[PDB]
Formats: C-alpha cells, structure tokens, sequence
C-alpha cells in the first residue's frame, strides 16, 4: 500500500546543516502521526522529533532545539530541515508513520565528520585460482578499497548473478579510509567461460566502473 | 498639454476651488485622492495648491502614485512619500494620437540616479555607458537619452496618450489660503432667530434697521459691549438684533 | 490581456531567392518591436531594430516591413548560411512576449549517403554491451530511412538516430543510428546489417559485417 | 568590442539554489538596461528579470518571488541569486545588455533534475574499415555514452581537423543517460598513416580521455 521513500542525506561537518525529505510516497501525509527514529551504528534507536495532524513539534531532548520540522501536503513532503548538527549524531535516519503503533517507516543515511575525503573506489579484481579452487567450484571477486563516504555498491554482472555473490562488511583502516571485497563462487568448468564483471558504485560521489575478473595469467 | 519628462507647474493660488465639478464630472479615468477622501475636499482650506500636467502612456498611470518605481517614477516625476494631494488622469487618443505617429512626446529613458520627489530635470547630456569619454559623440558607450512615444490611433488600450493632471495641496506655514465655497439660506427677519452672519454667532429676532455704518463697518455694537446690529454680507443692509423675549 | 504573437513557420527555399515571413500581433500594437537570427546551439542576434532601421552589422539582404499590427520580414536573395530560427519580440513594455520561430530550410537537389557500419568494439564487449554504429554521411534528402538487420531479420526496437543540422556549406545533412545489445545476445548472431534506402540511391545500400571476422 | 561571458551553471535538485555571474567582459554594467533570457530546449524564448541604472527589480510571472537579481560595478558583474527551484526550468540561460532593443548577449546552462548522475563517458573508437570505406574516403569516429550530466564535447586531435568532423546530436536512452558519437572522413589513402586522436572532455566531471582510432585489426 504505502510505501515511503527519503532522500537528502550525504556528509557535513559541524555548524553544517541539511534538509530532509520524507517523500510521502504514498497517500495522505496531511493527517498522521509522523515522526524521525534515529540509530547511531551498533547501537539501538532513538526518537527525534513528531508533527501531529494539526501541527506540533515536541524535539527530544538532547536535539531539543536547533532542529527543526514540518510538512507539506499539497507535495505530500515531509520537511526537517536541521542546522549546527555536533557531529555526534552520525547516524542513520528513519522517518516513520505512526498509525496507533508505527511500522511504514522507510530509511535513509546521513554522517557528520568533522572532514571531508569523498573520493570513490581503488578497485582490483582477485582472480579465480587454484588455490581458491576445490573439486567443483572456484572463488572470485572484486576488492574495492580507500573510500571515505561509507555507503557503495558492488554488484555482480549488473545484477545478474545471485547465487554465491556475498559482500562482506568494510573495514574501516587506520588510514581513515574504508575497504571491503565482494566474492563470488562459480563452478570451476566456468572459470573464465562466462561473464563475471563487478559494477562498482559510489553514490555520494558519481563513480561507476565496471572490472573483468578472470583467472590468473 | 506638457511632455512627460519636463511637466508643467501651475501654482494654484487664492481664489474659490470647487474640486465637486471635478469629483462627479465622470469623464476621468483614474481620479484617487490620498492624503485626503475626495467629498471633504470641498470642506477644507490650504496655503497652495499646485498642478503638475503632462502625457504618458495608458499602463503608466499606476506609477504616478507614491512609493513606485519604474522608467516615469524613477527618472522622469517622483511624487514623494507622504503625498496629500490627488490624482486625476483621462484617456485622449484622439487629440493626441496622430496617423504616421505623433513623435512629439518623449520620455528620459536613462539617468544617473533616480529623482528627489518634485525634482526636474530637462538636460539633454549623452548618457556616457563606457568608460571611453564620449566626447560628446554619439556611437558605443555614450546613449541619447530621450525617447519619443510614437503614438498611432490604432493602438490597443494601454498604449494611448493619457492626460494627467497632479493636484498637490500643501501647508507651508501663511496665515490662511485658497478653501472650497461657502453657502447660504434665506435671512429671514421678525423670528427669534439662530444666525450665524461671516463669523458673528448669535441668536435673537432680526429687524429691518435705520442706522447708516461707514463703508467699512460690518457690526455695531452697544454701551456695555454686546453686538446689536450686523450688516448682511451679500445685500449690505443694516439689521438690528434684539433678543428674544424670556420673564 | 498580454500579446501573442504568431508565426508562418517551417520555410523552405533554395539559394538566392526572395522569401517573406510575417508576424501576426494579437492587439494593438504600435510598431515596435525586433527580429533575430537564432542559429542552431548559439546566442541569437538582432537584425530588426524596432520596426525596420535594421541594427548596424548585417548585409543588405533582409527588409523589415513595419505597421501597426501584422509585422512583415522578407529575405531577397538568398544565401547559404542561415541556417536558424527567426523570432518576433516588442520592445518597450517590460514583460515582453517572444514569437513562436521560423526553422528555415534549404533545398538542395540529389546527394545519396556515404554509408558506414562500426562493430563494437572490444573494449565494450569486456563491459557487457554491444553498440553498433551505422552511418549516413552527407545528403540532401533527410527522409532516408535505416533498416537494422540481424541474421536477416529486420530489429525494430532497439536503435536511436540523430540527424546533424543542415551544413553550411554543401547545404546536405549526416545520420548516426545506434543499435544497442547485450553482450549475450550479441554473442547470438552473425551477420549485422545496416541497410539505408535514399532517393539518390536507386536501390538501398548495405553495409554489413560478420561478428568476430578480422 | 563589449563581449558578455557567463559562469555558474550546474546541476542541483528543487529547493535547491544557484548564483550565476554574468561577467561584464566589456565595459560600464553600472549605467545599462540588463536582463536574463531563458528557454527550455526546444522551445522559444522567454524573459526572467531585469535590473535599472538605479535599482529595480520587476521579475517575471512563473517566477515571481524566489528569485533575485542584483550588480556589482566595482567588479563588473551581474548576479542573479536564485533558490527553491520547481527543477521546472531546466534550461539554457542568457544574460542581454538591453541597449534600447537588446544584442549583446552570451550564454550559459543549467538543468534542475530530481537525481544525480554525474558520471562521465563510457568511450569506445569506431575504427575506419572497408564496409566505411567507399572510393577516396573513408570515415572513423568516437562512440562517447552513458552520461547524465549533457554538457559534453569530443574535439579531434586537439582542435585540428575540422574538415569531415561531425558530432551527432546526443541521444537520450531509456536509462536516463545521454549518448553520442562524433564521426570524421579522412582519405582512405590516409587510413592510419596521421594522427586521429578523440579528446573527450567532460565539464561538470572533470574527465579528459585522448582515444586514438585504427583500422580494424
Ligand atoms: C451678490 O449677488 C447677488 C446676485 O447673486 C447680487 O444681487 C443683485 O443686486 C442688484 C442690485 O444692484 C440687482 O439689480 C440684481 O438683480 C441682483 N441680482 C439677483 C440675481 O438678484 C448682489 O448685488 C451681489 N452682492 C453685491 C455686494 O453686489
């Protein structure tokens, strides 16, 4: 049925500011409880702020000020619009529509570092080899390194290949910077016999590249 | 009537003004009043009044007013900020608007700084753009600056020759001036009375008299000082005024 | 009530002709007003000034008639090189209202295409797609038409054109068809196939190549 | 001898914002008539605002109010301060030195659009081959694809030929991204015996590419 879509989060750094908008996609922004939940990472969530059907704000505590929200039916928008954010809110941001309870709350990210990096991807494809080969099946994929803004994307033969694609979490380096590689396991009769390119996408900056990994020379 | 960017200035002076025969003459466009509502002001008296005449375009009416802007009220007539008078403006397409185009009436289109209200300005220096002295010259960097209305008797409405006529009431600080007519009913005599004759507010019965004023003399007036004759201001005959009985 | 005005657009001429394009005026309007040369992907420029004293800078080909209303541009003798659009504006008033454009074009005779098919290149097939360029080089009649074959069936679906402006100096125009595939399904067939059809050609022409043939 | 030069177009999304400076290149933008031109691709013209030799404003009907407009003569530059964009007027603007009629006028663009690609070219050579080749020519080219932000331009060796060298105008896919190729004729005498190298460049990224084409292998 209602299906709520945001957009507008990236990087500042303090004394910053950002608008948000909770796209009411979906009907009738007008007359609901709406309202922001918020989690910083490996923590639990926590509640920001509410517009009532009618117009009230209530900020929490800490935010209490300095923050603020609104609506616009006509747009079917939700605004909230903040400033001087202490950085220490680096968090990711959900806007939710409370119907007695809540649930319909979509997502959307937001951090807050006191720098700026915003560089993209170092990619290199890890070769299928025999020492990642056994029996049936052979491993390869695409290590995408030094990025500084978290949220990227690798995805197998645009999309195509489901089975063994597997992500693994980035690390954060002593650099700063972030890091991870994407495998993927395909029988070892196909190890350069079909297509295997990593689509590789920055999204707060606009870098896309597409590698080719095939076993080694 | 007068060009745009050099109006006339009438300056009204004593005498009886009737702005009624203006008011309800119904053949102005454009008649609004600011400092003061139109009917009071046959009831009122000021020291000038001044009227500014010239010619604009029809859509140009709506910047004669104070606080505007635009090519007329920036550089060629600035009303100031807290007008008094009134504006009165009429369409005259066919007095002013000739076949082939009626170039006699221009505008200043460029100046260097907008106009101080009821400020004028009749010089014709080019309007030197680039750095480059004109010299005088015509040519890049240097505009003239006037320009002509060619007004044609076929042109949509908003594009006629209008007539405008900005009266200006002012009060400098004289001792009295033009006012709007007075009136008057029908004296009658032999009644106890309620009179008012140019200022002399009585009441009492008033009588046919035979006493001779000097040709100088408006009231007469008795031993202990109370006024016992008038002479009427419009017939000039001397009237007695005895009070009405009471015991 | 604001003006609106109108134009006869969509010209076409040949060289050193007379052509005439007029300006309708929906209101009574003076006679005041401009033209100007929009050529194509540039900044326009005024010939007209504001009735007929043409602007300073242009040659003696175009005579601005003026009136009241129902303005009048005509070209005399035409030349090779105004290849634009022609507006209407109106000085004076602030807001202004524009014309509606006149694209002018210019006849030229019987010039069939050069006709060239590119591969895809390998460097796109590493990627995961396939482009297969077609092209029509120089012609006069634009009206020609880019058959796609692949293994002789005709594509329909899968192609884009762009069409160049008419060119300045041999007055002809140029044809880029683009036919996209997925590496799998390029991958599939053998013979790609571009066949043009032109009324300078008396039968359509071919350009073909055979995927993965040096 | 007066030579208007504009600076400041882009890309941004609505409630977004943008100054852009006409740079008096020429002289006295003190004491003229100046104005700001729009048109939508395809479309004709239309009036945005415009500044006295004095100080006023009067901006247009669609765009009343949100929108502002100012000089500076010391520096001899127009601003025109913009914000909260209906992204419905994505198109290419001008800025006029209205001299009693208007010319004297450069250019510049904008687009307003709800995403962000950014991206740049994906470049592949059209090698010149036989199926080109017809007689005492043969033709070449640069396919250039897969790019949202449509300012683009491909010159051939630098600048230098200028003989048989046609860009295509560019085509806008189901994808969202636009494409193109620009093609070049040169004497098939003279397959690969000069240089024919494509420089690609691309204004709102920064990517510069040179790709040199040959005769099919
Ligand atoms: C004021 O005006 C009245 C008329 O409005 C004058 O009355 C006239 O008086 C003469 C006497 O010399 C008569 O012959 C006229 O017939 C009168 N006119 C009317 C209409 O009745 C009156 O004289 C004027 N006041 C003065 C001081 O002259």
């Amino acid at each position: 049925e209602v299906q709520l879509v945001e957009s507008g989060g990236g990087l500042i750094q303090p004394g910053g500011s950002l608008r948000l908008s909770c796209a009411a996609s979906g009907f009738t922004v007008s007359s609901n409880y709406m309202s922001w939940v918020r989690q910083a990472p490996g923590k639990g969530l926590e509640w920001v702020s509410v517009i009532y059907p009618g117009g009230s704000t209530f900020y929490a505590d800490s935010v209490k000020g300095r923050f603020t929200i609104s609506r616009d039916n006509s747009k079917n928008t939700l605004y909230l619009q903040m400033n001087s954010l202490r950085a220490e809110d680096t968090a990711v941001y959900y806007c939710a529509r409370e119907t007695l309870a809540f649930d319909y709350w979509g997502q959307g990210t937001l951090v807050t570092v006191s720098s700026a990096s915003t560089k993209g991807p170092s990619v290199f494809p890890l070769a299928p080899s025999s020492k990642s080969t056994s029996g049936g099946t052979a491993a390869l994929g695409c290590l995408v390194k030094d990025y500084f803004p978290e949220p990227v994307t690798v995805s197998w033969n645009s999309g195509a290949l489901t089975s063994g694609v597997h992500t693994f979490p980035a690390v954060l380096q002593s650099s700063g910077l972030y890091s991870l590689s994407s495998v993927v396991t395909v029988p070892s009769s196909s190890l350069g016999t079909q297509t295997y390119i990593c689509n590789v996408n920055h999204k707060p900056s606009n870098t896309k590249v597409d590698k080719k990994v095939e076993p080694k020379s | 009537f007068a060009s745009v960017y050099a109006w006339n200035r009438k300056r009204i002076s004593n005498c009886v003004a009737d702005y009624s025969v203006l008011y309800n003459s119904a053949s102005f466009s454009t008649f609004k009043c600011y400092g003061v509502s139109p009917t009071k002001l046959n009831d009122l008296c000021f020291t000038n009044v001044y009227a500014d005449s010239f010619v604009i375009r029809g859509d140009e009416v709506r910047q004669i007013a104070p606080g505007q802007t635009g090519k007329i009220a920036d550089y060629n007539y600035k009303l100031p900020d807290d007008f008094t008078g009134c504006v009165i403006a009429w369409n005259s397409n066919n007095l002013d608007s000739k076949v082939g185009g009626n170039y006699n009436y221009l505008y200043r289109l460029f100046r260097k700084s907008n106009l101080k209200p009821f400020e004028r300005d009749i010089s014709t220096e080019i309007y030197q753009a680039g750095s480059t002295p004109c010299n005088g010259v015509e040519g890049f960097n240097c505009y003239f600056p006037l320009q002509s209305y060619g007004f044609q008797p076929t042109n949509g409405v908003g594009y006629q020759p209008y007539r405008v006529v900005v009266l200006s009431f002012e009060l400098l600080h004289a001792p009295a001036t033009v006012c709007g007519p007075k009136k008057s009913t029908n004296l009658v005599k032999n009644k106890c009375v309620n009179f008012n004759f140019n200022g002399l507010t009585g009441t009492g019965v008033l009588t046919e008299s035979n006493k001779k004023f000097l040709p100088f003399q408006q009231f007469g007036r008795d031993i202990a000082d109370t006024t016992d004759a008038v002479r009427d201001p419009q017939t000039l005959e001397i009237l007695d005024i005895t009070p009405c009985s009471f015991g | 009530d604001i003006q609106l005005t109108q134009s006869p657009s969509f010209l076409s001429a040949s060289v050193g002709d007379r052509v005439t394009i007029t300006c309708r005026a929906s209101q009574g309007i003076s006679s005041y007003l401009a033209w100007y040369q929009q050529k194509p992907g540039k900044a326009p420029k005024l010939l007209i000034y504001a009735a007929s004293t043409l602007q300073s800078g242009v040659p003696s080909r175009f005579s601005g008639s003026g009136s009241g209303t129902e303005f009048t541009l005509t070209i005399s003798s035409l030349q090779p090189e105004d290849f634009a659009t022609y507006y209407c504006q109106q000085l004076n008033s602030y807001p202004p209202a524009f014309g509606g454009g006149t694209k002018v074009e210019i006849k030229r005779t019987v010039a069939a295409p050069s006709v060239f098919i590119f591969p895809p290149s390998d460097e796109q097939l590493k990627s995961g797609t396939a482009s297969v360029v077609c092209l029509l080089n120089n012609f006069y009649p634009r009206e020609a038409k880019v058959q796609w074959k692949v293994d002789n069936a005709l594509q329909s679906g899968n192609s884009q054109e762009s069409v160049t402006e008419q060119d300045s100096k041999d007055s002809t125009y140029s044809l880029s068809s683009t036919l996209t595939l997925s590496k799998a399904d390029y991958e599939k067939h053998k013979v790609y196939a571009c066949e043009v059809t032109h009324q300078g050609l008396s039968s359509p022409v071919t350009k073909s190549f055979n995927r993965g043939e040096c």
